[PDB]
């Protein structure tokens, strides 16, 4: 991924919202970018209560990843769009993606002995891992699940 | 009993495919050679529009490389014999296996005129084939050698008939062919990549 | 001690063997586990014997292993 | 040297490839076993201490694959004995024997065995005329290693690892000490004459002589000498070979019919709960009328094979043994408007099912507890996800304390053990107060080592 | 054949019995060596090129070394 | 084609003692990157 987006909104109407995305998609794409992706992940109760620009208390907040393949200055151009948008709250900028976190300033010697091409081509979700997330999610598309898990429930359906 | 049905036959396929190349006749005719390797195509459908799960080839492992050096030198008139290469590379060049340095060497070996074996250069290139550099470069000497050995006839189809060399047979002697990868007027540019530090000399 | 390459097959087998038998087949109460694993062991080397394939021999390899954990 | 020629005679002789004959399994198992011996004593002999041979002059036969039997003779120089001299020619005879089994495998070159057979006549020439001499390891020493690392035999199985087997069966007629006594000291000490072909077999204690009453399984009664259970399996290994067969057959027949009937019905598992030689029936007949099968809204459901004509309430369906084609329509014509009501309420058991396994497995790696019990009692899926839901939602809550010692179990009635590992809990419990009786359990040990520390 | 022999398999040449004047010499010169205790290896001729050498002999044990040397050793 | 002639003695340390070019590679290698800032 060429970078990220973590958009916090706020919970307004559906109609809105659509409208928000899809304004912000338009940028992405006016100014010769790519959407990789784009998931909402529902509306949760943060930790910390943000104000919006009539200073209310929000105590819900709708989370959106978004990941562009954008050039730098059109990315500080949607940037800037993004940050003064009235539904968006916060939103931080993954710009670690393509080379990892601890390379620059950790071992001098292990600063050019990694490849970009290995966190670039794989998605936000192979990057950061989620909780639920493991490698043996990862080893099990690969060895033909179909027919190995049609015996997984061979035991409970009689107690 | 899909699994074991599909190694039956090819253990047979293994077995069969054995049984020509023990006989590895010269003497043996292409044409009757070429016709041979086309049955064993149609038979186990060694096309690539095959199933890949119920893929026979997959399970040759290394007879499949003497398969594939089998239908090698092809017929020239009727011009069939890319059939029978490009269904093997195609096949080759899917499975994703590489090509090891000692069967280029042999495939290149079999190979008589230096029109064919362009054949076989852009047939591989054409199905996308992987290999060693060694095995790059070991092809490409191989095209080096064939077009030394073309002139080689002809400066002396010249000479038998009119009883002396001529200036430019004898600059061939001293310089040969100007355009090469590896020349023998710098005897250094393969010691980083062949791992015997030298060039291999075929003869016949 | 144990081989290198021993080392990363039996990694590779036990992983996803873990998977086959732990989540896929729900089945906990296996006896003797050391003739199914040493007979894919022997197997993914009878493979490697003609050469076929990496991740293709582990396929048949686990095949056979879930036909055997079946019967 | 030659570690690539051991290593494919063992990939050719192995027992583990033979699975179509069980014989020519056996007899390698055997020539590997009498192989490893052999060379157990080649390498004691060559240790330093020198012990009589098991057998002096033998022929070891192996199979081989053609992708074919290979016979050699072991011979022993007539004039052996354990002295130091004899330590050497012993050590020409073992290297005489295996590339013997190594030039009739045809797996070798011939001048692998020529420079052995030099190497032993130096060692011949050498020990005539005493020399002096002030490393790579020979035929046998390279022989034992790529037998021990990568080209062993599984070991036996042990008593312990057969009890949770469900292998080791008994009959209780005669006795349970009677059981007792032919399990503890016929099986601790006895153990090691009982053959390793012999170990797939499993054991029931019955009341005759015999090699077999259920599918795959072999009898012995009251206490034995091993002699008399080694003269036994050398009387009928012939039955008890082909008992093996036609179980492993009968179980890949079944195995098979499932597979074909899970692939073409688009289903997840066939149940059975009745006896096979009459659910064979009712499969082939399945497999008879599967076009029917598909032209009816049978799919996507597990069948459960019992003797009632049932309708279970997660989703699966029982169809019973003794049933006739012409007795098949009606019925599929009975129960055709209950199907996508069973494939509803499949789909929501799967879910639950799900959901309240990621939920046991999430308070198991949160508070990390003895172990969760709700598998227990018969109660609906929707009480079994109550409390798997409100386990997970006070994880956190008793997180400061372990729990490594106590047992969460489902119950109908609250039982709180402190003395014992038990915690059972209700289906409909409030967390909170649970919770608050912890919270109250440490002010008392607060308040019990305040008042000893105030009393000192 | 022994000549692809010997450079095949690692064996010297003198190792490689072909029925030949070169063999039987190479014969003769360890039925000889091992009656003095040595092994025909490249340490026990050492010794004997050494121990001729110690008495005259720089012709004779010259032409040893330049049999040796011919014959793999 | 032809049956190798027999080998009348042998011994094992003469089996007991490419690479240049191996490590040569190896040392190019460390000198063109490894062994740098």
């Amino acid at each position: 991924v060429f970078y990220s987006f973590v958009l916090v909104m706020k919970p307004r109407q559906r109609r809105f919202t659509s409208q928000a995305l899809r304004e912000i998609g338009v940028a992405v794409y006016s100014n010769g970018g790519l959407i990789r992706s784009i998931t909402n992940e529902g509306i949760m109760r943060p930790y910390s209560r943000f104000r919006d620009a009539d200073n209310t208390p929000l105590t819900y907040a709708r989370y959106i990843i978004l990941q562009l393949d954008m050039g730098e200055e059109e990315m500080g151009k949607v940037d800037k769009i993004i940050r003064e948008h009235q539904d968006v709250l916060m939103a931080l900028k993954l710009n670690n993606l393509e080379r990892p976190v601890g390379i620059r300033s950790g071992n001098k010697e292990l600063q050019a002995a990694y490849f970009p091409l290995d966190t670039f081509t794989r998605l936000e979700e192979e990057i950061n891992w989620s909780p639920q997330t493991s490698a043996d999610i990862y080893t099990q598309l690969e060895m033909n699940w179909k027919e190995f898990s049609r015996t997984r429930w061979s035991s409970f359906l009689r107690n | 009993s899909n699994a074991y049905a599909a190694m039956e036959l090819a253990a047979e396929a293994r077995r069969e495919i054995h049984e020509l190349w023990l006989s590895a006749e010269t003497a043996l005719e292409r044409e009757k050679r070429v016709q041979q390797v086309a049955a064993l195509i149609e038979k186990y459908k060694l096309d690539p529009s095959t199933p890949r799960e119920a893929d026979v080839s997959r399970g040759l492992g290394d007879a499949f490389d003497r398969l594939l050096l089998l239908c090698l030198p092809l017929g020239k008139t009727d011009a069939k014999g890319t059939d029978n290469l490009e269904r093997l590379m195609h096949l080759a060049g899917r499975n994703g296996r590489e090509l090891s340095v000692r069967t280029i060497q042999h495939l290149f070996a079999r190979t008589d005129s230096f029109a064919e074996a362009l054949a076989v250069f852009y047939t591989m290139r054409r199905c996308h084939v992987a290999m060693n550099m060694e095995a790059y470069y070991s092809m490409l000497y191989s095209l080096q050698r064939l077009e030394e050995e073309g002139w080689g006839q002809h400066f002396r189809n010249e000479y038998e008939e009119n009883g002396a060399p001529s200036e430019q047979a004898m600059d061939f002697i001293v310089k040969g062919i100007s355009n090469a990868l590896l020349p023998e007027n710098k005897p250094w540019l393969g010691r980083v990549m062949f791992q015997d530090r030298n060039v291999p000399d075929r003869r016949y | 001690t144990l081989s290198p390459e021993r080392v990363a097959l039996r990694d590779e087998l036990a992983r996803k063997s873990r998977l086959v038998a732990s989540e896929g087949m729900r089945y906990y109460n296996i006896f003797w586990v050391r003739k199914p694993l040493d007979t894919m062991e022997k197997e993914y080397y009878e493979l490697k014997r003609r050469g076929v394939d990496h991740g293709e021999a582990i396929r048949k390899v686990l095949q056979g292993f879930y036909s055997g954990l079946a019967v | 040297m030659y570690k690539k020629a051991l290593h494919s005679f063992f990939l050719k002789v192995h027992p583990d490839f033979f699975h179509h004959n069980r014989s020519q399994q056996t007899v390698n198992e055997s020539s590997v076993a009498r192989l490893n011996e052999l060379l157990s004593w080649a390498k004691a002999f060559k240790s330093g201490h020198l012990q009589p041979p098991p057998s002096s002059s033998f022929t070891l036969t192996f199979y081989r694959k053609p992708d074919t039997i290979i016979q050699s003779t072991f011979e022993l120089p007539s004039n052996f004995a354990p002295s130091d001299n004899h330590r050497g020619t012993v050590e020409r005879a073992v290297n005489k024997f295996l590339r013997d089994l190594l030039r009739r495998a045809a797996c070798i070159d011939s001048v692998t065995e020529s420079i052995s057979e030099a190497e032993d006549a130096t060692a011949a020439r050498a020990e005539a005329k005493p020399l002096r001499r002030r490393g790579p390891k020979s035929l046998l020493d390279e022989a034992v290693e790529s037998m021990t690392v990568q080209w062993s035999l599984t070991p036996a199985p042990t008593l312990q690892e057969l009890i949770e087997a469900d292998q080791i069966l008994f009959s209780r007629d005669l006795s349970p000490l009677q059981s007792a006594a032919a399990l503890s000291t016929l099986q601790r000490h006895l153990g090691e004459l009982n053959y390793s072909a012999w170990e797939s077999m499993p054991v029931i204690v019955s009341n005759q002589f015999s090699i077999g009453d259920l599918t795959g399984t072999i009898t012995i009664p009251w206490d034995f000498t091993p002699e008399q259970f080694h003269s036994f399996m050398a009387h009928n290994e012939k039955g008890v070979a082909r008992c093996r067969e036609v179980a492993i057959q009968y179980a890949s027949t079944i195995e098979q019919l499932i597979a074909e009937l899970c692939t073409a019905l688009e289903l997840d598992d066939i149940l059975v709960s009745c006896s096979h030689q009459d659910a064979l029936r009712l499969m082939e007949l399945l497999h008879r009328n599967r076009e029917l099968l598909i032209q009816y809204g049978l799919s996507k459901l597990t069948l459960e094979v019992g003797n009632r004509h049932a309708t279970r309430a997660n989703g699966v369906v029982i169809i019973n043994c003794s049933l006739t084609s012409e007795q098949l329509r009606p019925w599929l014509k009975a129960i055709s408007p209950k199907l996508p009501l069973q494939q509803r309420l499949y789909e929501l058991s799967k879910q639950m099912l799900e959901s309240t396994l990621w939920h046991l497995k999430e308070f198991r790696t949160m508070v990390e507890p003895g172990g969760v019990d709700a598998f227990s009692n018969d109660c609906t899926y929707a009480e079994r996800l109550q409390w798997s839901k409100e386990l997970f939602r006070i994880g956190p809550s008793l997180a400061p304390w372990d729990w490594s010692e106590m047992t969460f179990v489902l119950s109908p009635d609250v039982d709180i053990d402190w003395a014992n590992g038990l915690l059972a809990l209700p289906y409909n419990f409030d967390g909170d107060a649970l919770v608050r009786y912890v919270e109250e359990v440490q002010q008392e040990a607060k308040s019990r080592k305040r008042e000893e520390l105030l009393a000192a | 054949r022994a000549e692809e022999l010997s450079a095949k398999y690692n064996v010297p040449m003198a190792y490689i019995d072909d029925s030949s004047e070169a063999s039987n010499a190479s014969k003769s010169l360890a039925l000889v060596m091992e009656d003095v205790g040595l092994e025909f290896t490249e340490d026990g001729l050492t010794v004997v090129i050494s121990a001729l050498s110690r008495q005259g002999y720089g012709t004779i044990g010259r032409a040893i070394f330049d049999f040796a040397s011919a014959m793999g050793l | 084609a032809m049956e190798h002639p027999a080998i009348w003695l042998w011994y094992p340390w003469r089996m007991n003692p490419h690479m240049p070019q191996r490590r040569a590679l190896k040392n190019v290698h460390g000198a063109v990157f490894n062994d740098l800032t």
